[PDB]
């Protein structure tokens, strides 16, 4: 007997205020019982479970399911109730590594460690809560009672406890062997290195020797798994990665579900296939919520899909990360609030790609969208590579400077450079900071009756020019905007406009270049055509002449 | 050698706050720091049976090349039972804001000498993440009072109280105030001796049992405050008068006696904006009366210790920023203006981050607590970058303003 180090148990507790499960065992057929008795007999002989006295008051239902119509049976202990009462654990699985962040490896060996799983003892004081009962033949004797000694499959804490136990064992090996990487997924350990293969195989034997100190043995065979690997929807190869085959189905008619499925595939594909578009297809799902409801494909969407099938025509792979080189992120504007990007280190060899869609909102502008895309890429990059990439953006350095020095909010974009690839992001208009000498002054105003919804919009100018237009189905806010629009329409290339609308100023000072309001869009089109515009604000109902509210008070 | 028991507020469980993305440089710094803290018994590795978490990151104090671990205990602090100390509540020192000089000292290290109640340790869990989540995050929990936690100064108070008795009895005029990991020491002394007392103080602390070498000098006596001012001109255009009436209309919400009727009269008619308008005597007198009203303090302004302090900031351009601190709208308790060049000639966001720390510091000195900020920036931009420029050991709360306030210019 060679002494082995025991595996420390994790102390587990039920949620505060809760007791163990007391669920009634289900009636089973004579056939299933003999099967369960046989099954439990060896488990017991194997140390996994132990017979318990009548004292224990807890219970969990055990079942028997035939195996794909085999000669064998399998036991299923349903821990759903115990799981609802078991404490929460730290789940280290959240946020999986992204392939573009991985490093290329010459070799990646796989080791089966499913057996090690049963060397992990379950906290002695929690064992009682795992009690179960194999009914007796004909219910004429007491059912056989057992409780677990090891992590039960299906129990809430098994995955976290198994992983943390294996990690603690592996820790010193990883630390003292910096030339290898170890990753656990399910019942396997994946060990990779760039070592001359002889030395790599030696490292594997050392790992098996290390694990034996806890009496954990490994198959001593050549695991079936070898590069490439199918993992979390990706294909990992020694020096490249890609997403698993994306197949867009041919269809004569699509339903809400089919489209949600399609968009899911396109989104997954967009991380390496450049240009993928999903706006025209996504908007079709605007409040449908009926999986079966067949929706007709707009010609706009039929076009987007055809463009995507083209992009998905042939396989595309991304390369792995080389810590010794800079990271570059290039962005392009696609239109309709869509943006696309590529992250690479060497020209034409993307590590990954991606897209960004503008946020929901009444008014927006291209510079703000570009900024949001930059922030999103920056954060993703910190997660995957731990650093910010250098950016290549379709906006002139001069345009950016004019924008941020004049914008009312603080804003920032990290180290970047202009890349001249249309369409370029630009500022479409810029209001004056001071009144224009020589330019006609338009005093505008609008008002609407809250009940009748009737209103008026208009202006009076220093040259005696005047206009008042009657409006229906309107509000104070819309008449205020209409008044400004009339002034822009009827003035020359330079104009001074005086308004008392805090609402209209709130919008224009936000500098939108596009809006969900056709009225605001018409105003933007006029601002773009003018040479100079000064917009002045004054308090309403304060006896400021030109403030011709009277014309619109009827 | 013994620990004072601690518990969470009734009906509240420990924090479970996600760890945000960390740069490679900050991860390496934290791995090195925690490895030494673990060896010294300050923290211990934890198992999967601890599901709690508080974010951690790293910073560099004002001009220091050495990384400092900083745990964001904002959540734990609002969930940790109010630790009213034996002090019955040390009345905030009103004299601190009046001192000629105030140095800020980082005494957070002292905390690590006092053990933390074993049953509360689980709630201080934190994670050092790995780049691309390639390896399991390193999990730890504190065994001693942690820096940044609300209950640390509270529990260490009694120890600090007697640690300073000597220095305090021999210097009964010096004001010493403690907020979280910082010690504020103020005295009217000539900056040269003021410093002697300070360095003496830390040598008096280092000897007493405990990077305390750093110092941060503030001058409350030379602090920023702002009255409302109107333009003085020889020729007023229609536009100048429109801007004045607008500003006066805004001010009338703060000062009840403000009038614009006589000035508004000048604006009757549809005149060219650049046309010069001569002021009548009635309008001139009205402007004069308003100027006088604006030289008097605001009526009914008082601080209430049970109410939150609110701080608003406006970007004025060219590196200038204005701000106001109040509890009730239009009842400003403090207003100010900054224009600073520590490193952000061309970085809006660094400037705002520095303005936020300066305002918080002023707030701690004056009222002994931090304000809630209304920041003129998009949430995404702020959250992506503020930690890159942070240099304080505390962290205030903040919210975002997405609509341009019309009152921007009136404050500059
Ligand atoms: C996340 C991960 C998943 C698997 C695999 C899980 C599965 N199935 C295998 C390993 C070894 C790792 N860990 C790391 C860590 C750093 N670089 C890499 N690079 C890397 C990994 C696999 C291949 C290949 N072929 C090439 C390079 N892998």
């Amino acid at each position: 007997m060679v002494p082995i180090s025991p595996i420390e148990t994790v102390p587990v507790k039920l949620k505060p205020g809760m007791d163990g499960p007391k669920v009634k065992q289900w009636p089973l057929t004579e056939e299933k019982i003999k099967a369960l008795v046989e099954i439990c007999t060896e488990m017991e002989k194997e140390g996994k479970i132990s017979k318990i006295g009548p004292e224990n008051p807890y219970n969990t239902p055990v079942f028997a399911i035939k195996k794909k119509d085999s000669t064998k049976w399998r036991k299923l202990v349903d821990f759903r109730e115990l799981n609802k009462r078991t404490q929460d654990f730290w789940e280290v699985q959240l946020g999986i590594p992204h392939p573009a962040g991985l490093k290329k490896k010459k070799s990646v060996t796989v080791l089966d460690v499913g057996d090690a799983y049963f060397s992990v003892p379950l906290d002695e004081d929690f064992r009682k809560y795992t009690a179960f009962t194999i009914p007796s033949i004909n219910n004429e004797t007491p059912g056989i009672r057992y409780q677990y000694n090891v992590l039960p499959q299906g129990w809430k804490g098994s995955p976290a406890i198994f992983q943390s136990s294996m990690t603690k064992i592996l820790e010193p090996f990883a630390a003292q062997n910096p030339d290898i990487v170890i990753y656990q997924y399910m019942d396997d350990l994946y060990v990779g290195s760039d070592l001359e293969i002889g030395q790599h195989r030696t490292k594997i034997e050392e790992l098996r020797q290390h694990l034996l100190r806890w009496g954990l043995t490994t198959p001593d065979k050549k695991h079936q798994k070898e590069p490439p690997f199918l993992w979390m929807g990706y294909e990992l190869h020694p020096d490249k990665w890609t997403v698993q085959p994306i197949v867009l189905p041919e269809k004569d008619s699509w339903t809400v579900n089919d489209i949600q499925k399609l968009v899911g595939k396109l989104n997954w594909a967009s991380q390496i296939y450049p240009g993928i578009k999903v706006r025209q297809l996504s908007k079709l799902l605007r409040g449908t919520k009926a999986l079966t409801e067949v929706i007709p494909l707009t010609e706009e969407a039929e076009l987007e899909l055809a463009e995507n099938r083209e992009i998905l025509k042939e396989p595309v792979h991304g390369v792995y990360y080389d810590p010794s080189k800079d990271l570059i992120a290039e962005i392009q504007k696609q239109g309709q609030g869509q943006w696309t990007y590529q992250i690479y280190q060497e020209p034409f060899k993307n590590l990954k790609t991606g897209k960004y869609a503008r946020m929901r909102g009444a008014h927006t502008n291209d510079v703000k969208q570009l900024t949001e895309a930059v922030q999103k890429i920056t954060t993703e990059s910190i997660v995957i590579w731990g650093k910010t990439p250098k950016f290549k953006l379709p906006i002139q350095k001069e345009t950016w400077e004019t924008w941020w020095t004049e914008y009312w909010q603080a804003t920032w974009i990290p180290e970047w450079e202009f890349v001249n690839t249309p369409p370029l992001v630009k500022l479409w208009y810029q209001l004056e900071k001071e009144p224009i000498v020589g330019a006609e002054t338009f005093y505008v105003d609008g008002a609407a009756n809250r009940e009748t919804k009737l209103g008026k919009a208009g202006y009076v100018t220093n040259k005696g020019r005047q206009k008042v237009v009657p409006l229906t189905n309107t509000t104070n806010q819309k008449t205020e905007l209409q008044a400004i629009y009339l002034a822009l329409q009827d003035s020359g290339l330079e104009v001074n406009i005086v308004t008392d609308s805090q609402y209209a100023l709130g919008i224009i000072q936000a500098q939108p270049d596009k809006s969900e309001s056709e009225l605001v869009n018409q105003i933007i089109e006029q601002l773009i055509k003018k040479e100079k515009v000064y917009l002045a604000w004054v308090p309403a109902h304060k006896g400021i002449g030109g403030n011709e509210q009277v014309d619109k008070l009827v | 050698i013994e620990t004072v028991p601690v518990k969470l507020k009734p009906g509240m469980d420990g924090p479970k706050v996600k760890q945000w993305p960390l740069t490679e440089e900050k991860i390496k710094a934290l791995v090195e720091i925690c490895t030494e803290m673990e060896k010294e018994g300050k923290i211990s590795k934890i198992g999967p049976e601890n599901p709690y978490n508080t974010p951690v990151f790293a910073i560099k104090k004002k001009d220091s090349t050495k990384w400092r671990k900083l745990v964001d205990f904002r959540e734990l602090n609002k969930r940790t039972q109010d630790f009213w100390e034996v002090q019955l509540g040390i009345p905030h020192p009103a004299g601190l804001k009046k001192k000629k000089s105030v140095t800020v000292l980082d005494v957070g290290d002292a905390y690590f000498s006092v053990p933390l109640d074993e049953d509360f340790r689980k709630y201080t869990a934190f994670t050092i993440p790995s780049i691309n989540n390639e390896t399991p995050g390193i999990r730890y929990q504190y065994n001693v009072l942690p820096q940044g936690w609300k209950g640390s100064p509270a529990i260490f108070q009694s120890s600090m109280t007697k640690i300073l008795e000597p220095f305090k009895k021999q210097n009964p005029d010096i004001v010493i105030y403690q907020y979280m990991d910082d010690l504020y020491v103020g005295s009217d002394l000539e900056i040269g001796q003021h410093r002697t007392k300070i360095e003496e103080l830390r040598q008096h602390l280092l000897r007493w049992g405990l990077f305390l070498w750093m110092g941060y000098e503030l001058h409350p006596d030379k602090w920023t405050v702002q009255p409302i001012v109107l333009p003085e001109k020889d020729s007023w255009t229609v536009n100048d008068i429109q801007k004045l009436v607008g500003k006066l209309n805004w001010a009338s919400q703060i000062y009840p006696g403000i009038k614009v009727r006589q000035l508004s009269k000048l604006l009757r008619g549809t005149k060219a904006l650049t046309e010069v308008i001569p002021l009548t005597e009635e309008a001139e007198l009205e402007l004069a009366e308003n100027r006088e009203i604006l030289k008097e303090p605001v009526h009914g302004v008082y601080y209430d210790p049970s109410k939150d302090l609110i701080a608003e900031i406006q970007k004025q351009g060219q590196g200038q920023w204005t701000y106001q601190i109040y509890q009730e709208p239009f009842k400003n308790l403090k207003t100010g203006k900054y224009a600073r060049m520590r490193g952000a000639h061309t970085n809006d966001v660094k400037q705002l981050t520095e303005a936020v720390q300066k305002i918080t510091t002023e707030s701690i000195v004056i009222w002994g607590k931090t304000p809630k900020f209304k920041l003129p920036i998009q949430k995404e931009t702020w959250e992506t970058w503020w930690t890159e420029y942070w240099q304080a050991t505390w962290i205030p709360e903040w919210e975002f303003v997405n609509t341009p306030p019309l009152v921007k210019l009136w404050y500059q």
